[PDB]
């Protein structure tokens, strides 16, 4: 097809007096073209170049002439007139062009770079020094002075080029790099007494309160570079003080490095700590709630066995940044910020009477009505345990359960009453454990547990006949174990047996069936094995095939492990 | 598309060991505590490398 | 953060008990979750009530 | 090329998960820079995805962005 390619690049394919009268045609295509459109400029030169060739550089500089009239600001002219005077030779019309110019326009800069590069060229090397320093007398910026003295390196002269930046520095010494590139060009030429009274020079320049310390660290750097290095330090240093906030970030990162050699057991250690004490404390400015920045300062703090009063206040202003959701999940975090500030007051500050109210203030900013950390009544409780303050322990599990009655907490009360002997408090405690969390059928065994350790059988027993009354159990299956394992453990098999007989009356399922006759075959009792799995499967007529089918394959094991073969012929035929 | 598959992990009634029916919480709590007063009380219980950098500098 | 609650209490508790000579009473607590949850994920997105 | 395969594990996750409806636009936003005349095994696992657990009106949503997609290079 012949779409929009084949028709638009088809579209596109498609696409002497003889020499004086050439000239004069020349000429005035010039100057009508000329007369009309006046700004032309472009053409204006073009007509200047042309008369140039010719020899009638004569006329060429008429046409210039005229040409700057018109505009004047010229510089494309300015600079093709003298260009053109050079290639003519004509070095004394070239001086005079740029002369013009220079006086004309004082404040562009390709006039001087041309001047001073045309006497250059020709040695006139004086003259080009007079340019330079005429040029100077305008105050131009600074690559005007960086050309200066770079031209008087290039002679070598470097005396003369010092004259050159002691005047740059009086102009444009506000900024810093002049300072900074002045002292280099003294290191380099190896004038050292000069770049250190440059540096030092420079300091007094920008003075006390203002320190510009990119000078200092340009300066502490000059000074590492010597070897001076007491004096690198000291420049370092006396620069962290005035600076110690925001301007030190730099001063760190070079006074680190020069540590890193000299420092090394307590010069490297030392800085690396501080930098990391004020690199913190920048996180903490940035977002308090970073409580990963918090760990990792306070870390840092009891490395350096910091004095006591600065730790707790850092802990202190780490624990005010409160959560700001009051939902569980966001406070996993925060809480440890408290329970290290408890183990920091109770290890390293041993201050128990400071360590209580560590506590107190920590669990009056939980919102108990919302949610509880069990580890800080645990730990809380705990303490005055250590402090053997009984008394204390107990009101605070037991308000702990009182405001927020929970798992954790219980547990923990428990083993604790255990722990001291207390075991009619563990009833009363697990009695409410089961008031608060019935379902829980764990706590049911846990409960007749402690009355099994405990010696008292009739105990275990009612309360397991009371836990498997109850409307509702998370796992019935396992408490039905623990009673049958229990009435295993007595021994008493005619109850065990019932209670088979009552979970059987709860439910046919086959692995209770099943069990019921493992029971009997772990008595020895086999025949009431076969008596059960007989009065299973002539009951379960209506049971699915594979339910009779799991139910007689344990018969058919029965009997193979016996090796009844009478009996496995029944068992072939149920 | 309700995501059962996570749901599914949590697993509960096990098997029909009850015959879910349930009183009321608070009469709930006095059936606990009314059957667990009969609990005995028959006995009391007690039932009684190196430095070599350093150490040639030090 | 409720659903791994309830698994991790369910589990740990079925590797206490389990192990032992009466065992066998006990649904497979762990195991049973883990046929329920391939059982559960197959599933589709309906179509619509308008259309 | 290695978005694509990122596009296919995170797909991975979230039907595992069972987030089918985050799964389709895994997908969907995947198969924008794909093409069915040589990345075959991308809407292989699509098509394998949606025919197991998507229904008629998202297997022709994917039909439809095949066909726009394949246009995008098929310039022929
Ligand atoms: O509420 P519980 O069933 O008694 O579970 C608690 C509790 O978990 P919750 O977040 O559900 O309350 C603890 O959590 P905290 O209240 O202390 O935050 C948790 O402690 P961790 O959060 O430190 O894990 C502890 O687990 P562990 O004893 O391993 O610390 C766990 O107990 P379980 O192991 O009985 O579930």
């Amino acid at each position: 097809q012949i779409t929009a390619e084949q028709l638009l690049r088809e579209a596109k394919e498609r696409e002497p007096d003889e020499l004086k009268e050439y000239q004069r045609k020349k000429r005035k295509e010039f100057e009508d073209g000329i007369r009309k459109n006046r700004m032309q400029l472009a053409n204006w030169i073009k007509y200047g170049k042309w008369e140039e060739s010719i020899g009638e550089i004569q006329r060429a500089r008429s046409v210039f002439e005229r040409a700057l009239d018109v505009d004047h600001r010229s510089i494309s002219i300015w600079l093709q007139y003298a260009e053109m005077e050079m290639r003519c030779k004509q070095i004394n019309h070239a001086r005079n062009v740029f002369d013009r110019a220079i006086t004309i326009m004082p404040r562009a800069m390709q006039f001087w770079l041309k001047y001073s590069y045309m006497e250059e060229v020709i040695e006139n090397i004086p003259g080009a020094r007079q340019i330079f320093e005429r040029w100077i007398e305008w105050e131009p910026p600074e690559q005007a002075w960086q050309t200066y003295i770079n031209f008087e390196l290039r002679y070598k002269e470097i005396d003369r080029a010092r004259s050159v930046y002691q005047r740059f520095l009086h102009v444009h010494g506000i900024n810093v790099q002049n300072w900074i590139k002045y002292a280099k060009f003294e290191e380099r030429n190896g004038y050292i007494g000069n770049a250190r009274a440059a540096y030092e020079k420079a300091m007094e320049y920008f003075g006390e309160e203002d320190i510009n310390e990119t000078v200092l660290v340009a300066f502490a750097l000059f000074e590492e570079r010597q070897k001076e290095h007491e004096r690198a330090r000291g420049i370092f240093k006396y620069g962290l003080d005035n600076l110690p906030s925001n301007r030190t970030e730099e001063i760190f990162k070079h006074y680190t490095q020069h540590e890193k050699k000299f420092g090394e057991r307590v010069g490297i250690e030392d800085v690396i700590i501080s930098k990391r004490k004020t690199q913190y404390e920048k996180m903490v400015e940035e977002n308090g709630y970073n409580y990963d920045a918090w760990f990792d300062y306070l870390r840092l703090l009891e490395n350096e066995e910091t004095d006591r009063e600065e730790v707790e206040d850092v802990y202190e202003r780490a624990i005010a940044n409160i959560p700001p959701h009051s939902e569980k999940r966001y406070w996993r975090r925060y809480i440890y910020l408290w329970i290290n500030y408890a183990l920091y007051e109770e290890l390293v500050a041993k201050d128990f009477d400071r360590a209580r109210q560590v506590y107190k203030a920590c669990i009056d900013i939980i919102p108990h009505k919302t949610f509880t950390f069990a580890k800080v009544w645990i730990m809380f409780a705990h303490f005055e345990i250590r402090q053997l303050d009984l008394n204390a322990a107990r009101k605070i599990m037991g308000v702990a359960i009182g405001k927020c009655p929970k798992d954790k907490l219980f547990r923990a009360y428990i083993d604790l009453e255990l722990q001291l002997r207390e075991f009619d408090r563990c009833r009363k405690l697990y009695e409410k454990f089961l008031e608060s969390s019935p379902e829980s059928s764990q706590t049911w065994i846990k409960f007749a547990e402690l009355e099994t350790l405990l010696g008292d059988t009739d105990r275990s027993r009612a309360v397991f006949t009371i836990a498997v009354q109850q409307p509702a159990l998370d796992m019935p299956e396992l408490l039905w174990k623990a009673y049958i394992d229990f009435e295993i453990a007595c021994e008493e098999h005619e109850k065990a047996r019932d209670l088979y007989e009552t979970l059987l009356q709860r439910t046919n399922h086959i692995k209770v069936w099943i069990s019921m006759a493992e029971f009997e075959q772990t008595i020895g009792n086999f025949e009431g094995a076969r008596k059960a799995f007989e009065r299973a499967n002539q009951s379960l007529e209506n049971a699915e095939k594979e339910e009779r089918l799991m139910l007689l394959e344990a018969w058919k094991e029965c009997e193979t492990k016996s090796g009844d073969q009478e009996a496995l012929k029944r068992v072939e035929t149920m | 598309t309700p995501a059962g598959s996570v749901a599914a992990t949590p697993f509960r009634d096990q098997m029909r060991i009850n015959e879910e029916i349930a009183g009321s919480a608070l009469e709930q709590k006095a059936s606990l505590k009314r059957a667990l007063a009969s609990l005995p009380t028959p006995k009391n219980d007690f039932e009684v490398w190196i430095e070599d950098a350093s150490e040639r500098a030090e | 953060e409720q659903i791994v609650k309830i698994g991790h209490a369910s589990d740990s508790v079925r590797q206490y008990i389990d192990g032992t000579a009466t065992s066998g009473l006990l649904t497979d607590y762990t195991e049973s979750a883990r046929a329920n949850a391939v059982a559960a994920r197959t599933m589709r997105t309906p179509m619509l009530k308008d259309t | 090329d290695k978005s694509r395969a990122m596009s296919l594990r995170y797909a991975q996750l979230e039907t595992t998960v069972g987030e089918i409806d985050r799964a389709r636009a895994i997908y969907a936003h995947a198969a924008e820079i794909s093409d069915p005349k040589v990345h075959v095994k991308f809407w292989d696992t699509w098509k394998n995805f949606e025919v197991a657990h998507g229904n008629e009106a998202t297997v022709r949503d994917m039909l439809r962005v095949r066909r726009s997609v394949e246009a995008s290079y098929n310039v022929n």
